[PDB]
């Protein structure tokens, strides 16, 4: 197990349907950035280095 | 991160102002080789090639 960051998706019944590692790859921080699985075309400011 | 949006909200909207003023043309037009029209002299207004 590692102490890292997850985004969780719950249904209307309270059941986990989906999740995304917020430390996996640079796309996946962006889904954690805007709080959306679906993301429009554009340029998006994410976290510093 | 709230401070990052507030500057990036400005920095894009500051970039939007420059497009609306200048680029009101669809078409780039070449500078004519005649910088002298009917007695009027446009040399200090057009760029020199
Ligand atoms: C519209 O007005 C503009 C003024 O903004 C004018 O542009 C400039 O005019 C002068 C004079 O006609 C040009 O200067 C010439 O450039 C050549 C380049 O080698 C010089 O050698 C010339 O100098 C000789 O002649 C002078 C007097 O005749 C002497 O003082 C000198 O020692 C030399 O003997 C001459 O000065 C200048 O080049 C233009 N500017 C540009 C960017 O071209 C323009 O001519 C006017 N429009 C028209 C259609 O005339
Ligand atoms: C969430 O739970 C509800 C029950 O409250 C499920 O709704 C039922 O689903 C069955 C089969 O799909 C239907 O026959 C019933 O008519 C539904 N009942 C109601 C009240 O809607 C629902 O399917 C669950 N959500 C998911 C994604 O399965």
């Amino acid at each position: 197990l590692k102490p890292t960051t997850f985004m969780l998706k719950y249904d209307e019944n309270g059941t986990i349907t989906d999740a995304v590692d917020c430390s996996q790859n640079p796309l996946a921080e962006l889904k954690c950035s805007v709080k959306s699985f679906e993301i429009d075309k554009g340029i998006y400011q994410t976290s510093n280095f | 991160t709230q401070l990052n949006r507030a500057l990036s909200g400005i920095a894009a909207e500051q970039d939007r102002n420059t497009r609306e003023v200048f680029a009101q043309v669809k078409q780039m037009y070449k500078t004519p080789t005649l910088k002298y029209f009917g007695g009027f002299n446009f040399s200090q207004i057009l760029p020199d090639p």
